[PDB]
């Protein structure tokens, strides 16, 4: 049962900088205290990234194009955002992967999916419990499926600044879609904190689907069962630009620093003699 | 199959500094200028101002 | 004579739409014949290629709608003149070459 | 001396200029050509040479 | 035959004609697409497989 929202604010679109973050691992290569000049598609430092938000009477799913890959980071204090749908015509003419995290356990998805206009979950705050919500109608001709283990969600509502950053960065290349991960506690109120982090390889799925739209899954709080609530969250989109990159591996083999070669001429002395 | 016909087409090409005759089905834009661009000139390929 | 096709670096109604193998592959390609197995003295239909596509697949990419293809625009509810069904039956028999 | 020293400067820098329409066992000469005439693979083993 | 002032788009060919052997030498087949041929020779002929 598809349902809309009727009392919803069209999105801000508000841009913000992406300090240095967006780094994440190009390769499976292990690599211990070097550095290293790699070209691929990065996010640039100090470039501009959309905002979304759904904090209140808004309910913010727009589709949004993916444009050879994309770097996610979701603001999250109450957990509300969880999960993604990509695909191209979002439609069940075309192949589509859900990415989503219920209460117990992280499904991941790839059918003909009757996506849902507004697909969401329902979470009565009172309660804490969910209502089973329809984030498609029908599936057929499923080709991928993946099924975590069982775990606990707290579905309960959290006041204060968002505690916590989810940033993911999102790659669909030779039929594989790469996932990967990062989490950062903060304390922001409204903005994109500014730092640097480098996510980790998660998943390396065989889709082999055309990906060149997503939309992000958040979950809904009514106060009253005939009307619809938001608690507050918000989650900012950049895009992926091939450029060179200086990554420095420790002896780990964990990147803790990086030097964006086309940011400035300060970058670009240091991407030529390589050293930070 | 060793004994049955087969009919062969042998296309012999030349690749000169002078007009292009056959081309491939690839579209054309417009011309962009002062800008660092990859270019496509009747597929001789490259990039610069 | 559409098992050449599938290599690296091959074009081809099968290597344009259907199946695609990066050029850097690090595998093996194994093929066997399956006349018995796979035909019938009737006729067997069952086997499809899609013969007709706007762009080209990526490689380990697979496409799977059955949209009615028009070759430029013009959308087209049935098939009929300038509106094919993308799909293709091989048509396998236990007597062709 | 010194115009001996300015001539020898001057035809080591030609020399390496003029080096690079030399062939090297490449099938061109030009970068180009190879990169627009071959696929990847093979295109890379020119370019190596 | 002398093949000229055309555009070579194999794609038609792909609801029609088999081609058990196709073996290109100077360039690749995945780059004809994007090439323009100063000149095309067809020589045609049948031989047993
Ligand atoms: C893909 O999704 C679309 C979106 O729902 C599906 O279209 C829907 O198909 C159903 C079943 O054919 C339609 O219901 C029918 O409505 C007519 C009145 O128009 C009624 O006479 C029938 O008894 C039945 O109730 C529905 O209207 C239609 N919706 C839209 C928006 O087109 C489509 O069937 C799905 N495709 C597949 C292969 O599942
Ligand atoms: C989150 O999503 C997962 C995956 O869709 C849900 O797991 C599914 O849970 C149901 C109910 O426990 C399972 O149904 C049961 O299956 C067994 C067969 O093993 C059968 O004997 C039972 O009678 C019942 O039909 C279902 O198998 C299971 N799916 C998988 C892949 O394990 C999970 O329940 C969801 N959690 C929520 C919505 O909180
Ligand atoms: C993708 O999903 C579609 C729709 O679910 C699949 O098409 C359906 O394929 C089945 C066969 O697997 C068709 O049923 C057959 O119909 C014929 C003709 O009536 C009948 O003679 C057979 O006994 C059988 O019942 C079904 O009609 C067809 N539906 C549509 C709308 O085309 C499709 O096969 C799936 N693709 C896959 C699995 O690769
Ligand atoms: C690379 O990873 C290794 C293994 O995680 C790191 O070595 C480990 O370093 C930690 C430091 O936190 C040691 O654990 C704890 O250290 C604190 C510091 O005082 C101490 O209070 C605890 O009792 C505990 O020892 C851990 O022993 C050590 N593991 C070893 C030596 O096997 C290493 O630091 C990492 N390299 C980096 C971060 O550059
Ligand atoms: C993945 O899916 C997307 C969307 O379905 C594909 O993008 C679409 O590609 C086609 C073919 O290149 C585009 O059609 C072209 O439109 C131009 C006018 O814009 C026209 O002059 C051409 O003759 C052709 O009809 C289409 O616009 C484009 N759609 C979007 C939204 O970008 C993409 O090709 C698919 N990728 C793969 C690898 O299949
Ligand atoms: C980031 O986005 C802003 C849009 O909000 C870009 O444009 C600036 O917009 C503000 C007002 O909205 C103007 O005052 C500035 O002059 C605009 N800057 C321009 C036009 O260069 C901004 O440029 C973007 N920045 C980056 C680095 O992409
Ligand atoms: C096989 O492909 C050819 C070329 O794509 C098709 O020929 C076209 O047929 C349509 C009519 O359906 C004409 O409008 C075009 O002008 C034709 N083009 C050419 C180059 O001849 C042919 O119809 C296809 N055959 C089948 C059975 O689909
Ligand atoms: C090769 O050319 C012949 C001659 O045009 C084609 O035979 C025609 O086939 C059409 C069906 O598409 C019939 O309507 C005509 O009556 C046929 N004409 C003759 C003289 O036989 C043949 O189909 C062509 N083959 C291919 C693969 O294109
Ligand atoms: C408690 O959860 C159940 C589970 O569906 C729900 O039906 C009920 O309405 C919830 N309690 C209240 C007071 O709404």
């Amino acid at each position: 049962k598809c349902l809309d929202f009727d009392d919803r604010t069209p999105p801000a679109n508000t841009q913000f900088l992406s300090s240095h973050r967006g780094v994440y691992y190009p390769d499976d290569i292990f690599r211990s205290n070097v550095l290293h000049l790699v070209q691929d598609h990065f996010l640039p430092f100090d470039s501009n990234v959309t905002r979304f938000i759904t904090f209140g009477l808004n309910f913010d799913n727009p589709i949004i194009p993916f444009r050879d890959g994309i770097y996610f980071a979701a603001t999250e204090k109450s957990n509300v955002i969880r999960g993604w749908v990509f695909g191209s015509t979002m439609n069940n003419k075309s192949q589509s992967v859900i990415i989503m995290n219920n209460s117990t356990n992280l499904v991941i998805r790839a059918c003909n999916f009757e996506l849902c206009d507004n697909p969401f979950f329902v979470v009565l705050k009172s309660n804490n419990t969910q209502i089973p919500s329809y984030i498609f109608n029908n599936a057929f001709n499923c080709t991928f499926e993946y099924v975590s283990k069982d775990f606990n969600l707290d579905l309960g509502e959290k006041p204060g600044n968002f505690k916590d950053l989810r940033e993911f960065v999102f790659r669909n290349k030779d039929g594989f879609l790469h996932v990967y991960s990062g989490y950062q506690p903060i304390s922001a109120a409204s903005g994109l904190p500014t730092g640097f982090n480098a996510l980790k390889p998660i998943f390396k799925l065989p889709l082999g689907i055309n990906i060149t739209n997503f939309r992000t899954l958040l979950t809904a709080f009514p106060p009253r069962p005939d009307y619809w609530g938001t608690s507050a969250a918000a989650y900012f989109v950049g895009y992926l630009k091939p450029t060179t990159f200086m990554l420095k591996y420790d002896e780990n083999g964990t990147i803790t620093d990086a030097v964006d070669c086309s940011q400035n001429p300060l970058a670009e002395l240091k991407c030529s003699v390589k050293s930070f | 199959v060793g004994h049955q016909p087969y009919r062969v087409v042998v296309l012999s090409f030349e690749l000169l500094n002078a007009p292009a005759t056959v081309c491939g089905p690839k579209l054309s834009t417009d011309l962009i200028k002062n800008q660092c661009v990859n270019f496509n000139f009747n597929g001789l390929t490259g990039t610069g101002v | 004579d559409d098992v050449r096709q599938i290599a690296p670096g091959q074009t081809g109604v099968i290597a344009d739409y259907n199946y695609k193998l990066p050029d850097d592959f690090l595998g093996c390609v194994l093929a066997w014949n399956t006349n018995s197995k796979d035909s019938s003295t009737s006729g067997n239909y069952n086997y499809l290629y899609r013969w007709v596509r706007r762009s080209k697949l990526n490689p380990y990419e697979r496409d799977l709608s059955n949209d009615i293809y028009s070759p430029g625009g013009q959308s087209c509810s049935a098939v009929g003149p300038n509106c094919y069904n993308p799909l293709r039956p091989y048509g396998f028999f236990t007597t062709a070459g | 001396k010194l115009q001996d020293v300015v001539n020898q400067n001057a035809q080591a820098l030609n020399t390496l200029v003029k080096q690079l329409s030399s062939n090297f066992g490449a099938i061109s000469s030009v970068l180009n050509d190879i990169l627009s005439r071959l696929d990847p693979p093979e295109a890379e083993v020119q370019i190596d040479r | 035959k002398r093949i000229s002032n055309c555009v070579a788009d194999y794609s038609v060919l792909y609801n029609s004609t088999s081609f058990s052997t196709f073996k290109c030498y100077g360039v690749s087949a995945t780059k004809l697409n994007d090439l323009c041929f100063s000149n095309v020779y067809a020589d045609s002929f049948v031989v047993k497989g």
